């Protein structure tokens, strides 16, 4: 079934106006809320 | 929808007036192409 | 409590027969998930407008406010439930409420471009100059939406 679910509204305007891009913002939130999975290492051999 | 699209800030004049994607780009619904025309007796038609 | 889970249930479900039978045994009408919403909020929501009458009979707060600030009157306008608006109003819903980030019933209905409700809440009073965290009236909404019917309507 539906769930609650937090809906955040960026405003673009304000964004543009303190000099601050969507890309930073919207990296910056889902980086740090959602996890990122940036690139590979190599641990013992097996790269992971 | 075409107005979400027409609200789109393309950037804020040093007055602040905000200039819109609608204010350099009539917005509509039209095909990906406009090369293929079809009719069926001389009346309007699309098909497979 | 356990008619209180059943409630925000039925009350969002839409099933006024079941609402019926749970306010004659007493099911707490200002019970509230974990996003701070009572069956008033949920029938405001999903529009469902006889519910909405019931829960008011029983003593339901109108003007109830969930985590973030926002009251059943941001969602009925929101969601374009003239119906449900007018009842919440004739209760005593606050007119100018403001959620988190200074929003309002009339910025709301003004952004989804609900031009009944917009009349509704400006008969019963609301602030046409009510600015939110950025400053912005539902005009400015309005003239951004390109809106032309809704403009004529807050001058």
């Amino acid at each position: 079934e539906d769930t609650p679910q937090f809906k955040i509204d960026i405003d673009q305007e304000k964004a543009q106006a303190l000099g601050v891009s969507i890309n930073d913002i919207n990296t910056t939130l889902g980086a740090a809320w959602g996890g990122s999975y940036v690139n590979d290492f190599i641990d013992r051999g097996r790269v992971k | 929808s075409t107005e979400e699209f027409g609200k789109i800030l393309l950037k804020v004049n040093q007055d602040g007036s905000r200039v819109l994607l609608r204010d350099v780009a009539k917005i509509e619904l039209g095909g990906e192409n406009y090369d293929i025309i079809a009719e069926f007796n001389g009346q309007p038609a699309s098909g497979l | 409590s356990d008619l209180g889970k059943k409630l925000l249930e039925a009350a969002r479900a839409g099933r006024d027969d079941e609402v019926r039978i749970l306010m004659a045994n007493g099911a707490d009408v200002n019970a509230a998930d974990v996003v701070g919403w009572t069956p008033l909020h949920l029938a405001a929501y999903w529009g469902h407008l006889e519910i909405v009458e019931v829960l008011l009979k029983n003593g339901a707060d109108v003007n109830a406010y969930d985590t973030l600030g926002s009251t059943p009157l941001h969602l009925a306008a929101h969601f374009g439930h003239l119906e449900i608006v007018e009842v919440l109003l004739k209760n005593g819903a606050d007119v100018n409420a403001k959620d988190d980030n200074g929003i309002t019933p009339l910025h709301l209905a003004a952004n989804r471009g609900h031009l009944e409700i917009v009349e509704v809440l400006l008969k019963y009073g609301a602030d046409v100059n009510a600015q939110d965290k950025f400053g912005k009236t539902a005009f400015d909404i309005s003239i951004n939406n390109g809106n032309e019917d809704l403009a004529e309507i807050l001058q």
